[PDB]
């Protein structure tokens, strides 16, 4: 609902391209974080990969289905696991008579099959798929090789966790989709589609967040007991119709083979994919992300959760306030219009 | 299990 | 035999006590009354009878693998997904089930409560105590105890082992027969009432011609895929299509005996606990003999017929082994065993 | 996976 | 005065013999066969019941019996445990394996040795008493189906079947397996046949001496006496024959070789064992001269199932003139052992 | 329990 | 120590708790012989008579048929009518079923495998039921409270002569193959009236050397199932145990005497004349891991299995899901006492 | 059938 808070889409040239922090915070300056999610195509130039070709025999290990239970634009979703599959095979169930892609004529067509049919005929997901299918040499964006602070984590702790500082493959199909989330720790996101159908995604500024999971909260009480944090669990879907009702302002864009598409810290995002796609994505930080992750509200109830350990951060990047904040007296209070401090060459 | 899409 | 139960309907016994202690004898009765034609029985023990003097010390029975069913569909047809849930103690699951979330609807009237059951099965997936080894029969108990029924079924000595079910509202159990197209027994001990939906056995290819039609994929997938008790539909499905069932609601204390070739389904009302075993009579072995069974993993429930096949058809041994055996069944014809009342 | 449970496949993660 | 001794006789009729069962029994009476309480009739080579036995591997044994034995110094007991059904092949993949199979042997002495020496370990398994025939519908001659007997007379009154007695049974038999000293129900007839595999010995009291054989039999087992009648027809009691020659019991011995058939005679007391895996055929059967024997037989008093024929209708119909005597338990007449079947009279 | 078959007494359990 | 049979008589104070009793003598090396007798106070009386039992009812005796020779031999239990205690009594003490003369126990054993495979005797064996009154809380077969019930408090599941009690009525010559308790649980046996019931014992330690003795001497038997002993039909006698090495001991036991048999040991014995015994089994912790690795019969799908995820999960739940997976790798040591004994050493 | 003394 809000002009400032309105997705943006970049075209950069080769030559900014090459250096992807610095184009980072550009984007950072132009306000491009303040919608919470931004897009950026890619040089014409540029490949990641000669040809898909060689993936056919690629195997899926733990394939979900998405079952999904609600009514009246509220939906809770379980992930129900699947016998290991390859890519061949489930490209042969997503173009299949019964889960391929509805006919239509214009995107909001699709959008309103999608949440009109979200819980009949539950759709695979080959989601947390661990690889990469960049080329080892490309040196442009290879989400495989980031190199950003998050790098912090395996550099200075030596810790791996799958997804975050390592890739991720997702091999979707038609009505495949990911609930309201924000990254673990509130971190940055980075997500390429390499090939296939399109992935619609909605978006709702980091200023509103709060505001949403409060909504959320109201809608699921029970859960919300149980877990402060129950959107960790990527388990709910809100409806856009739910959201203009409670006055959350949200936008919303269509991502398409070969663009890039960028979630910033606190950036409560949802989306669908529109047919056959495979994406690559893992996380990424920057130095604004510091506090986010000092400040950060995480699921209690599971074993596995993902809980990163903010010192070393604080105490290369904030000194000044590390034996504060270890003291546990530190209640600065976050700014998400601000732009990134690493946009001091702009600006 | 825990894994990045969500609970499974 | 066909002059018996022609409408193919559901019959409810009431035995005396001196009926009711020999449990195959009872068994072979009622199907001289043509009661197997509807696939479904109700048996009322006496008054005076119990398997247990209270139900008042099982909250330490503990549900190892408790089940989410989740369920997607529309239009009378759905499909029932079960999910492993974390082990749970009975009174943990009463508590639960008799929580605001989960508990009974209101309603006056069967037909109301049937309404919801079908208008919400989709919505706020219950927790069923399915699937649990485990009886609540007092050791003593020699009358109808389906720990120990001593069917000609123990000659494969699973299958005849007691299970437990508890129950909450609108817990469902798919459209399905038998393993081997076996018997089953189902106590209700205390609690809620539990419905039933039946296909008289004569009429069971009807219901699975409609299933194939519903779901070509499954069937393309599976012979028999109505086996993986996934498959729901409901009765104004069937008889839109003009499919032969009928209804029944158990009460606790109440046996319900389903028949070989027999498809049911149905839901629990509330909290309640039932037990149940298969169990077979000599009728049953053709049924094994000619079963169709589920074809597309190792762990589905398969019974060798040989060891039936030799003790009670021997002369046929032979012409079974080479695949010759083509003999036709008859739904209506009552139990061997049956002849003293016939 | 799956298990061929009596009351039918069951899911488990 | 025809064989006065009742030594075991062979006979081998020609085919224009064989055609009519009961005449050839008549005949082989005429000679004195009946006195030893046992023969052996040798068929002509032309002659086959069945012209192939390869395709019966599949056929059911309903109840194979495993045959424990007690007992010492020539004295046991047997009991038939029931086991699970099997097939012909299953018997005789057993049958022929190192664990069951027939000793290697010189004469038939050392294994008449080693079988009463054996008697009690390892016990066998019998394939006994299975309903069935492997003779060929179109076979008239000696068919144990359908013998034309005047006991046929028993279905076609009471209407009722006595399995064994009325109908063919087949027996699956293998090293050590054995059959206990006995007469047949009601005092009958026996017919055997080998049908194929190893021999069957057979050990026979002549009738005109069976009463010493009860007699010993009771003193060596005084409990079993005192709860039965005619506990020997439990089928349990087995006694060596070097324990008869001790007590003076008469006896002798025949082997039955494949192809072979065996009668026993009324009240012909008989046992013996199978050599090794082998198949024979056997029911009961009845003459003119079985009547009074059935009449007088000494029935098991401790079993209300036992086999029991009613003797009135052979009576009416063969024995107008003591109806009224016997019927009133006053038909005290004796019967001599010695004497052939009536229809014997056409030969003598 | 015992039955009476006509190779005797067969004892079956 | 030696590993020979002991004997213990507590006082009625000790002998009120029997699980700590139990983990007492075991404490004392009991467990190591595989067999203890427990001998308890002369004031306690489980049954005040024992004259309103005569009509009792023995549904299934069996006629003990025992084949072979050369010290081996295979027992066949084959199944009579059913007979009270009354008709039992009169044919036990009958003069072709009674204890022949003897003067010394030597002699009678000596009878009694030399005449073992004559006269088969009849045995009153697994008869539903217990001769304790109601309101004995000592050492009752009934009612033993061992963690054993958790399995029926978790599922309500029964298994008779295992969680219930049986009585045995014996006469001469009947006897008990080797073997060991299902599941290699605990066994506890109580004489209640007559003659006494003698019983070989071999050390846990050793029972696997019996194993391969017994497989060696029956290659089909073992061929067929993994666990064939537990059949019961292996009868071995004490001369071929020491002419194969089997370490053994030998004990009697009188009425109004206990006898204790202790996970995975070995036993067999014979009873010299008509009595009445009851008995059951019981656990202790030390018993979870031998559950967990029993051998059992694999030919038979009626036999007892219980299930120990109960056991694992409640008493080693650090292993449970290791376990689960079917990676624990215990070893049992058997000289170890159990856990429940720490208070006396 | 499957008794505690032995195979009956
Ligand atoms: O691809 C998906 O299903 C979900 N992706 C993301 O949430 C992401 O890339 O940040
Ligand atoms: O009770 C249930 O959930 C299912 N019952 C049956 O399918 C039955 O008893 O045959
Ligand atoms: O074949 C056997 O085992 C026994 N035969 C007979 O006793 C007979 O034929 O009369
Ligand atoms: O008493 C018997 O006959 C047998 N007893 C046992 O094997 C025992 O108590 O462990
Ligand atoms: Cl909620
Ligand atoms: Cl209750
Ligand atoms: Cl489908
Ligand atoms: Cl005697
Ligand atoms: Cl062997
Ligand atoms: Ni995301
Ligand atoms: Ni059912
Ligand atoms: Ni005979
Ligand atoms: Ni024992
Ligand atoms: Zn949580
Ligand atoms: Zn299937
Ligand atoms: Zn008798
Ligand atoms: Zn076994």
């Amino acid at each position: 609902l809000n002009p400032s808070a309105r997705i943006m889409t970049f075209y950069p040239t080769m030559e900014e391209f090459r250096n992807f922090s610095r184009y980072i915070a550009y984007i950072e300056s132009q306000g491009a974080h303040r919608a919470g999610l931004a897009k950026v195509v890619p040089p014409k130039e540029w490949k990641p990969r000669a040809s898909y070709d060689d993936i056919d025999d690629l195997v899926i290990p733990a394939p979900i289905q998405q079952l999904v239970t609600g009514q009246s634009g509220l939906f809770t979703q379980y992930n129900i696991q699947k016998k290991a599959m390859t890519v061949r095979e489930f490209r042969k169930i997503a173009n299949s008579d019964k889960y391929c892609t509805p006919r239509y004529s214009e995107f909001e067509e699709l959008e309103r099959k999608y949440w009109k049919n979200l819980t009949f005929n539950p759709p695979i997901y080959g989601a947390d798929v661990n690889g990469t299918l960049y080329e080892k040499h490309v040196d442009e964006w290879n989400i495989g090789r980031l190199r950003t602070i998050l790098d912090l984590v395996e550099k200075e702790s030596g810790i791996t966790i799958e997804g975050v500082n390592t890739p991720y493959l997702y091999f979707g199909m038609w009505k495949t989709s990911f609930a309201w989330h924000t990254e673990d720790m509130d971190l940055y996101s980075i997500n390429y589609l390499h090939f296939g159908e399109p992935k619609s995604w909605y978006s709702v500024p980091p200023e509103h967040g709060k505001r949403l999971e409060r909504l959320a909260k109201g809608f699921f009480p029970g859960s919300a007991q149980s877990c402060e944090a129950f959107l960790r669990h990527k388990m709910t879907l809100i409806s856009p119709l739910m959201l203009k009702k409670y006055g959350i302002p949200f936008d919303k864009v269509t991502q398409e083979a070969g663009e890039f598409m960028i979630t910033f810290p606190y950036g409560y995002h949802a989306g669908f994919n529109h047919g056959f796609n495979c994406a690559e994505s893992t996380n990424f930080a920057t130095r604004r992300w510091i506090e986010y992750g000092k400040q950060a509200v995480l699921c209690s109830c599971r074993k596995d959760m993902v809980k990163i350990s903010m010192d070393v951060f604080v105490r290369k990047f904030q000194p000044e306030r590390y034996k504060l904040w270890k003291a546990g007296k530190d209640n600065t209070v976050i700014d998400h219009t601000l732009p990134t401090p690493e946009a001091a060459e702009f600006l | 299990y825990n894994t990045k899409s969500g609970w499974r």
